[PDB]
C-alpha cells in the first residue's frame, strides 16, 4: 500500500512498501587457548612414546 | 515393503492401524527414533516435523497436520472465527464466544452480556454453566489456565423418550491431497438424564461426555445413537431424514472449517506430506440448526466403527501414497 | 599424497606381489616399469604407489620382508618381479618357523633396524606421506611377529601417520601350524594400539568362496590370492585413480571409524570370480549392491546379521547409473535398517570409479565396520584357550624368551575387544 | 566508496568462490586477464564495482579476494584455471596436510601454523583500501578446514578489525553429495564459536541446491559444479547491491540493520526464482507476479523449511531485469492475501525492493537459461531454525555413544566444547522459538 523512500537512478530504483505498522576475545585468550590444546598433544603424544618406552 | 515408526502408545485409533498395517505383510514396524521410515504416527506434543522429509530416497508421510492445532484449540477456534473472513464474526453455525485471560476482550462480553439480559431473551453462558456473568469471571482466573467464554444453547433438541440431551460426533480424514473425507457412520453421544432448565449447577443433565455418563445403557448401548436409529427417530418424530436436516450442515461447517486453513497447513508442493483424523462435535437446537461445539485433532473412535474406519484411513490416506501388490466416505468437494 | 607399502613374511609377500601385479595392469605400468596406456586417468594419482625414477620410470614405493629368503627370491624371479627397488629387498636367513616370539623379540629384532632404514630412505623422498600400509599373516611367525615389531616401532618414528594393514587370519581349514592362534592373538593386542584400519581376511572365508561358490575342489594359496589381490585394488581405487573423492588415508579412517579399538573391517568383492573363468553376463547394479552385502562376498567369516554396522563404505567401478547406485544403495539400508546403528546418522557412503578392473565391466568393493567382526575373534580365542589350558606348545615360546604372563595378557586383550564389540551392539 | 574483502576457506569456500568471480567477471564484462574496456579511469577509481575489485596501473581488475586451504590441490586449479591472470600469487595460500574433516585440526593443530600467515596476507589487501567495510567469507560446515580454519580467523579479524562487519556464506552439510559422517560435529562446533563473530550469515543447504537441480535443471545427479553454478547466482544477487549503483544494501552494515534485528539471530532465508533449464527448447517467461510467488514456495528455498509456521523479522525483495516498483506491489498485494505471512508484533510488515535493471547474466554453456526477470528474496524467518533442529538431533545421537569423539579429543580439543557448543546451539533454538511462537 503504502509506497517510501522510493530511490531511482539509471541501473534500476528501490523502494519500501508497508502492509501495516508494527504492534569479543582478545588475542591473548586466543593465543592461550590454542597453547593449551598444543599442550593436551604434547602430553599425549609423550604418554604414547612413554607407553612404547615401555 | 514400506517402514512405519509410533511415537503414540496412547492412540486407540493408529494403534488399530500399525496392526491393520503388519498384518497386510508389506509394512515393517521400525523403533522410536529410527529415521528411516515411510509413515510416522507421531505424538501428539512437540512432534519434530522440521525433521521430516530430509531422508534421501524416502518418501515420508505424517498423520499429523502441522498447524491444525489452531482449529484443535478452543481459544485458537474462536480467534480463527473471529479474524478469518472465510468464517467472520458473523458467522452464524458457532456459538457467539469470547476469549477471556485470568488476571484477551473481557469488556466487549460483558457489553453484549448486558443487552441479552436487557432485551427480554435467554440468556445463559458456559466455559461451567452459569446464568450470572460475575458467578464464573471469577471462576476461570481460580483455574489458572486461559478459558473461552460461549453462548449455551438453551434450546436444545431433545430425543424422546426421556427428553434427552445429545451432541453429534463425525469423524473426518484429510489426505495428503488435502481431500476432505467424511465417514459416512458418525455417532450421537447421549445423555440418558432428562435435560432441565432449572439447575445447571448439575452437570450430568447438561453434559453429554462419554466419560461423566459412566440411567445409563437404559435406551441405546452405551449412550450412543448410530445414525441408522437416529435416522429413523427423525422420520418417525418429526417426518424428516437425516441428511436433509442435519448432515447437510455438518458437511458445510466440516468443509468450511477446513477450507478456511487450507492455504496454512497444505503439503501440497512440501518435502514431507500430512494427513489427519478430525473428531467434529456439533450440537441441534429445537429448531434443528446446527452448531459447531469444537474439533479433536487427536479424536477416538466407537468400538463398533473402529475396524471400518481403521480400515479405511490405511485405503485413501496412506495406501493411496504407498500402493500394495462402495467407498466409507463421501468426498466433500471444492 | 605417497604411500608406503611393506610386506613381511610369506603370505605378506606373496599376496603382496600379486597386489603390485594387479594395480602396476591397472595403471598400465609393465614389468620393467614403463608406462603404456590408453589414458592420462592412469597417471594422475599414480605418485601415490609409485616413485617417479630415470627414464620415466615408475618404481614401486614398496619394502619387502623376511626372515629367510625363500619367498622373495620366488618375488624377485616372478612376472613382476624386477619392478621392485633391489635395494628394498630386505631378508634374514634363519626363518621364524611360525614362531611368533622369534619375528618380535629375537630372530627379528635382529633386522627390524634394517627394515626401518629403508622405510626412513623411503619416508624423505614422499613430498607428503599420508600413511603406512601392511600386508602380512597373523597365523606364522615374520608377518605375524616381525610385521607387529615394525608397526610399533613406525608408530615410534612416525607417530602422526596412518598405519592400514592388510591382515591374514589363520583358520583350521587351511593351517600352516598348530600354533596359529597363538600367534594370532598376539598379534591382535598390537593391532587393536597401532593401527587406523586392519582388513580382516579370513582364510576360512576364502576357502568356502572358492570352494562353496567359486565351483573349485580344492583351492591353492594362488587361488585365494586371487580374491584378496582383487579386494585390495578394490580399496585403493578411490587413492589412486581421480574422482569425487578428495581423501587422504586419515580423512578416510575419521569417518569408518568411530571408536579406536574398533577398526577391523570386513572386506567384501562382487562379482565373485575364479582365476581363468571369464565373466561373459555383465552385472545389473541392483545384482552388484545385493551381492556384495550377501556374506558369501564376506571376506571375513562373519554373519552381518548376527551383528550391526557402524559404517559402511563402498566402491563401485566401471560405466554405470550412479542415480541407480544410490537408489540400490539406499534402498538395502530401508530394507534392512535394523543392521545398520541408528545412532550414526547416514553411515552408508558410497564412490564411483569410471575405470573397472582387468576382465570386468564392472565390479564393487565392499568395506564393512560391523560388530560381527566379534565372531571372528571368539574363534581365535575359543582355538587358543583350547591349547592354553593346557599350556600346549608354549615351549615353542618360553624357549625364546617369553612368560605365560604374556599369553594370559593377549588373551584378556582380545576378550575385552570382544566384549567392546558386543556393547555397540546391543545399543 | 568503500571496499570489501572476500575471503574463501576450504574446497568448498574456493570452488564457490570461482563461481562467483567467474559470474562477476561477466557480470561487470571483466575480461579473464584482468582487463575492463569499459572502465575508462584507468589505474584506480571509486566505482561501485571497484567494491570488489581493484585495479593496477596496467589496467587489470584484480578481485579484492583471498583463497584459502589447507590442501593444495583445490586452489592449484585456480593457480592454473582460466582465471589463472586475475589472481596475485599471494592472494592463494595452500597447506600440505587436509584437516581431515576434523574441526579440531583445523582449528587448533594446523590451524595455528598458517593463521598469521593468512592475516598478513589479508593485511596486504586492507592497506590497500580507502575504507574498509568488512569481509565477505565463504566456507562449508561439513569441511574441516570450512568449519575449523573459519572459526579461527573469524575470532582474529574481530581483532584484528574490531569495527568492521563480517558476512557469511555457509554450505550447509547434506549427505546427498557429502562423503563425511562426522558433519554435524564440525557445524555445531563452528556455529558455536563464530557466532559472535558474524553479523549476518546465509545458509545454503546442498540438499536444496540438489533437488532444486534436479527438479528445475533436469539434471540427474549435480555435481559440485551444477551446485556452485547456481549458488553463484544467488550470491550475485546479494552482493550485486555492493557492486552497482543503488540505494538499498549499499554497505555491509546496511545487511544487518534491515535483515537482522536480533544478532544471535542472524541466519535470512534466501529463495530464488526462476530456475530455468537452458535445455528447455521451448519456455514461456514468467512475469513479476510469478516469480513474486515463487519466493514463497519452500521449493525454491536455499534451505527446505516451512516459513507459515515461523515469524518473518525481515524482508527484501532483489529483482533483477525488466521489473517496475508498479508490478511488485501489485504482485505482493495479491501474494498478501492469498499466503500466510505473519511478523513479529515488533516489527512492521513490509518489504524493502530493490531493482536491477540488468536481467541475470548467465554462464555461457551454463545449465541456466537467460530470464527476462529474476528474484531473491531475502528473509529472516524463526522457520529456518528446522535446520538447526535437524542438526542439533544428528549431532545429539553420536555424541550419546562420543561416536569419533576420540579424533577431536587427539587433537589438543577437550571433550567439554562439544557440550559447550551445543549448549549454545540450545540456546539458540529457544531464542528462534521465543521470537516464533
Ligand atoms: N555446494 C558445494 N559443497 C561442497 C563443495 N565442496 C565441498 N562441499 C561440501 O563440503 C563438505 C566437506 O567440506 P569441504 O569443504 O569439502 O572440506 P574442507 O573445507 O576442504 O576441509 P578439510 O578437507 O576437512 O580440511 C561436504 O558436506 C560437501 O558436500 C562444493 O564445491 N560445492
Ligand atoms: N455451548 C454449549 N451448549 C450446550 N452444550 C455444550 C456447549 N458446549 C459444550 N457443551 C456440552 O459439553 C460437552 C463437552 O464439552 P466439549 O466437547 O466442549 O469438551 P471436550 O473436548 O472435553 C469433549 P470432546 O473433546 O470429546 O468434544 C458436549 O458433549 C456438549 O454437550
Ligand atoms: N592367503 C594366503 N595365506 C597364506 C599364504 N601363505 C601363508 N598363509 C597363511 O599364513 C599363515 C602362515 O604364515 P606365513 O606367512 O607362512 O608365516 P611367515 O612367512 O613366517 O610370516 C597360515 O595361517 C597360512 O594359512 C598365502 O600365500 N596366501
Ligand atoms: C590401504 C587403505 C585402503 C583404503 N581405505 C579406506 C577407503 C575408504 C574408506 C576408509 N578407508 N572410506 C571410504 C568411503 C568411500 C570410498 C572409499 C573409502
Ligand atoms: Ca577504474
Ligand atoms: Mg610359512
Ligand atoms: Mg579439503
Amino acid at each position: 500500500m503504502e509506497v517510501i523512500e522510493l530511490n531511482k537512478c539509471t541501473s534500476g530504483q528501490s523502494f519500501e512498501v508497508i502492509l501495516k505498522p508494527p504492534s569479543d576475545p582478545s588475542l591473548e585468550e586466543i593465543q592461550k587457548k590454542l597453547e593449551a590444546a598444543e599442550e593436551r598433544r604434547k602430553y599425549q603424544e609423550a604418554e604414547l612414546l612413554k607407553h612404547l618406552a615401555e | 515393503m514400506y517402514t512405519f515408526v509410533v511415537r503414540d502408545e496412547n492412540s486407540s485409533v493408529y494403534a488399530e492401524v500399525s496392526r491393520l498395517l503388519l498384518a497386510t505383510g508389506q509394512w515393517k514396524r521400525l523403533r522410536k527414533d529410527n529415521p528411516r521410515f515411510n509413515l510416522m504416527l507421531g505424538e501428539r506434543n512437540r512432534l519434530p516435523f522440521g525433521r521430516l522429509g530430509h531422508e534421501p530416497g524416502l518418501v515420508q508421510l505424517v498423520n499429523y497436520y502441522r498447524g491444525a492445532d489452531k482449529l484443535c484449540r478452543k481459544a485458537s477456534l474462536v480467534k480463527l472465527i473471529k479474524t478469518s473472513p472465510e468464517l467472520s464474526e458473523s458467522c452464524t453455525w458457532f456459538p457467539e464466544s469470547y476469549v477471556i485471560y485470568p488476571t484477551d476482550e473481557r469488556e466487549v462480553f460483558l457489553a453484549a452480556y448486558n443487552r441479552r439480559r436487557e432485551g427480554r431473551e435467554g440468556n445463559v453462558w458456559i466455559a461451567l454453566i452459569s446464568s450470572e456473568a460475575s458467578e464464573l469471571l471469577d471462576f476461570i482466573d481460580e483455574q489458572g489456565q486461559v478459558h473461552v467464554i460461549q453462548k449455551y444453547l438453551e434450546k436444545p433438541l431433545l430425543l424422546e423418550p426421556g427428553h434427552r440431551k445429545f451432541d453429534i460426533r463425525s469423524w473426518v480424514l484429510v489426505d495428503h491431497l488435502y481431500n476432505i473425507y467424511l465417514y459416512r457412520e458418525g455417532v450421537l453421544r447421549t445423555s440418558s438424564e432428562p435435560y432441565n432448565s432449572a439447575n445447571f449447577q448439575d452437570k450430568t443433565c447438561h453434559l453429554t461426555n462419554h466419560c461423566i455418563q459412566k440411567n445409563y445403557g437404559r435406551y441405546e448401548e452405551g449412550n450412543e445413537m448410530f445414525f441408522e436409529e437416529f435416522n429413523q427417530y427423525l422420520m418417525d418424530a418429526l417426518n424428516t431424514t437425516l441428511e436433509n436436516s442435519i448432515l447437510l450442515q455438518i458437511k458445510h461447517i466440516i468443509r468450511s472449517c477446513l477450507m478456511c486453513i487450507e492455504p496454512a497447513i497444505s503439503t501440497k508442493h512440501l518435502h514431507y506430506q500430512s494427513f489427519q483424523l478430525f473428531g467434529f462435535d456439533f450440537m441441534v437446537d429445537e429448531e434443528l440448526k446446527v452448531w459447531l461445539i469444537e474439533v479433536n485433532g487427536a479424536p477416538a473412535c466407537a468400538q463398533k466403527l473402529y475396524a471400518e474406519l481403521c480400515q479405511g484411513i490405511v485405503d485413501v490416506a496412506i495406501s493411496s501414497v504407498f500402493p500394495l501388490a462402495t467407498s466409507i466416505f463421501i468426498k466433500l468437494h471444492h | 599424497r605417497e604411500i608406503v607399502h611393506i610386506q613381511a613374511g610369506q603370505c605378506g609377500n606373496q599376496i603382496g606381489a600379486k597386489f603390485w601385479e594387479v594395480i602396476s595392469d591397472e595403471h598400465g605400468i609393465d614389468p620393467t616399469g614403463s608406462y603404456h596406456g590408453d589414458s592420462d586417468l592412469q597417471l594422475e594419482r599414480i605418485n601415490v604407489y609409485y616413485n617417479e625414477a630415470t627414464g620415466n620410470k615408475y618404481v614401486p614405493r614398496a619394502i619387502l620382508v623376511d626372515l629367510e629368503p625363500g619367498t622373495m627370491d620366488s618375488v624377485r624371479s616372478g612376472p613382476f618381479g624386477q619392478i621392485f627397488r633391489p635395494d628394498n629387498f630386505v631378508f634374514g636367513q634363519s626363518g621364524a618357523g611360525n614362531n611368533w616370539a622369534k619375528g618380535h623379540y629375537t630372530e627379528g629384532a635382529e633386522l627390524v633396524d634394517s627394515v626401518l632404514d629403508v622405510v626412513r630412505k623411503e619416508s624423505e623422498s614422499c613430498d607428503c606421506l599420508q600413511g603406512f600400509q601392511l600386508t602380512h599373516s597373523l597365523g606364522g611367525g615374520t608377518g605375524s611377529g616381525m610385521g607387529t615389531l615394525l608397526i610399533s616401532k613406525i608408530r615410534e618414528e612416525y607417530p602422526d601417520r596412518i598405519m592400514n594393514t592388510f591382515s591374514v587370519m589363520p583358520s583350521p581349514k587351511v593351517s600352516d601350524t598348530v600354533v596359529e592362534p597363538y600367534n594370532a592373538t598376539l598379534s591382535v593386542h598390537q593391532l587393536v594400539e597401532n593401527t587406523d584400519e586392519t582388513y580382516c581376511i579370513d582364510n576360512e572365508a576364502l576357502y568356502d568362496i572358492c570352494f562353496r561358490t567359486l565351483k573349485l575342489t580344492t583351492p591353492t594359496y594362488g587361488d585365494l590370492n586371487h580374491l584378496v589381490s582383487a579386494t585390495m585394488s578394490g580399496v585403493t581405487t578411490c587413492l589412486r585413480f581421480p574422482g569425487q573423492l578428495n581423501a587422504d588415508l586419515r580423512k578416510l579412517a575419521v569417518n569408518m571409524v568411530p571408536f579406536p579399538r574398533l577398526h577391523f573391517f570386513m572386506p567384501g568383492f562382487a562379482p565373485l570370480t575364479s582365476r581363468g573363468s571369464q565373466q561373459y553376463r555383465a552385472l545389473t547394479v541392483p545384482e552388484l549392491t545385493q551381492q556384495m552385502f550377501d556374506s558369501k562376498n564376506m571376506m571375513a567369516a562373519c554373519d552381518p546379521r548376527h551383528g550391526r554396522y557402524l559404517t559402511v563404505a563402498a566402491i563401485f567401478r566401471g560405466r554405470m547409473s550412479m542415480k541407480e547406485v544410490d537408489e540400490q544403495m539406499l534402498n538395502v539400508q530401508n530394507k534392512n535398517s535394523s543392521y545398520f546403528v541408528e545412532w550414526i546418522p547416514n553411515n552408508v557412503k558410497t564412490a564411483v570409479c569410471d575405470i573397472p578392473p582387468r576382465g570386468l565391466k564392472m565390479s564393487a568393493t565392499f568395506i564393512g565396520n560391523s560388530t560381527a567382526i566379534q565372531e571372528l575373534f571368539k574363534r581365535i580365542s575359543e582355538q587358543f584357550t583350547a591349547m592354553f589350558r593346557r599350556k600346549a606348545f608354549l615351549h615353542w615360546y618360553t624357549g625364546e624368551g617369553m612368560d605365560e604372563m604374556e599369553f594370559t595378557e593377549a588373551e584378556s586383550n582380545m576378550n575385552d575387544l570382544v566384549s567392546e564389540y558386543q556393547q555397540y551392539q546391543d545399543a | 566508496m568503500r571496499e570489501c574483502i572476500s575471503i574463501h576457506v576450504g574446497q568448498a569456500g574456493v570452488q564457490i568462490g570461482n563461481a562467483c568471480w567467474e559470474l562477476y567477471c561477466l557480470e561487470h564484462g571483466i575480461q579473464p586477464d584482468g582487463q575492463m574496456p569499459s572502465d575508462k579511469t584507468i589505474g584506480g577509481g571509486d566505482d561501485s564495482f571497484n567494491t570488489f575489485f581493484s585495479e593496477t596501473g596496467a589496467g587489470k581488475h584484480v578481485p579484492r579476494a583471498v583463497f584459502v586451504d589447507l590442501e593444495p590441490t583445490v586452489i592449484d586449479e585456480v593457480r592454473t584455471g582460466t582465471y589463472r591472470q586475475l589472481f596475485h600469487p599471494e592472494q592463494l595460500i595452500t597447506g600440505k596436510e587436509d584437516a581431515a574433516n576434523n574441526y579440531a585440526r583445523g582449528h587448533y593443530t594446523i590451524g595455528k601454523e598458517i593463521i598469521d600467515l593468512v592475516l598478513d596476507r589479508i593485511r596486504k589487501l586492507a592497506d590497500q583500501c580507502t575504507g574498509l567495510q568488512g569481509f565477505l567469507v565463504f566456507h562449508s560446515f561439513g569441511g574441516g578446514t570450512g568449519s575449523g580454519f573459519t572459526s579461527l580467523l573469524m575470532e582474529r579479524l574481530s581483532v584484528d578489525y574490531g569495527k568492521k562487519s563480517k558476512l557469511e556464506f555457509s554450505i550447509y552439510p547434506a549427505p546427498q553429495v557429502s562423503t563425511a559422517v562426522v558433519e554435524p560435529y564440525n557445524s555445531i562446533l563452528t556455529t558455536h564459536t563464530t557466532l559472535e563473530h558474524s553479523d549476518c550469515a546465509f545458509m545454503v543447504d546442498n540438499e536444496a541446491i540438489y533437488d532444486i537441480c534436479r527438479r528445475n535443471l533436469d539434471i540427474e545427479r549435480p555435481t559440485y559444479t551444477n551446485l556452485n553454478r547456481l549458488i553463484s547466482q544467488i550470491v550475485s544477487s546479494i552482493t550485486a547491491s555492493l557492486r552497482f549503483d543503488g540505494a538499498l544494501n549499499v554497505d555491509l552494515t546496511e545487511f544487518q540493520t534491515n535483515l537482522v534485528p536480533y544478532p544471535r539471530i542472524h541466519f535470512p532465508l534466501a529463495t530464488y526464482a526462476p530456475v530455468i533449464s537452458a535445455e528447455k527448447a521451448y519456455h514461456e517467461q514468467l512475469s513479476v507476479a510469478e516469480i513474486t510467488n515463487a519466493c514463497f514456495e519452500p521449493a525454491n528455498q536455499m534451505v527446505k523449511c516451512d516459513p507459515r509456521h515461523g515469524k518473518y523479522m525481515a524482508c527484501c525483495l532483489l529483482y533483477r531485469g525488466d521489473v517496475v516498483p508498479k508490478d511488485v506491489n501489485a504482485a505482493i498485494a495479491t501474494i498478501k492475501t492469498k499466503r500466510s505471512i505473519q511478523f513479529v508484533d515488533w516489527c512492521p510488515t513490509g518489504f524493502k525492493v530493490g531493482i536491477n535493471y540488468q536481467p541475470p547474466t548467465v554462464v555461457p554453456g551454463g545449465d541456466l537459461a537467460k530470464v527476462q526477470r529474476a528474484v531473491c528474496m531475502l528473509s529472516n524467518t524463526t522457520a529456518i531454525a528446522e535446520a538447526w533442529a535437524r542438526l542439533d538431533h544428528k549431532f545429539d545421537l553420536m555424541y550419546a555413544k562420543r561416536a569419533f569423539v576420540h579424533w577431536y579429543v587427539g587433537e589438543g580439543m577437550e571433550e567439554g566444547e562439544f557440550s559447550e557448543a551445543r549448549e549454545d546451539m540450545a540456546a539458540l533454538e529457544k531464542d528462534y522459538e521465543e521470537v516464533g511462537v
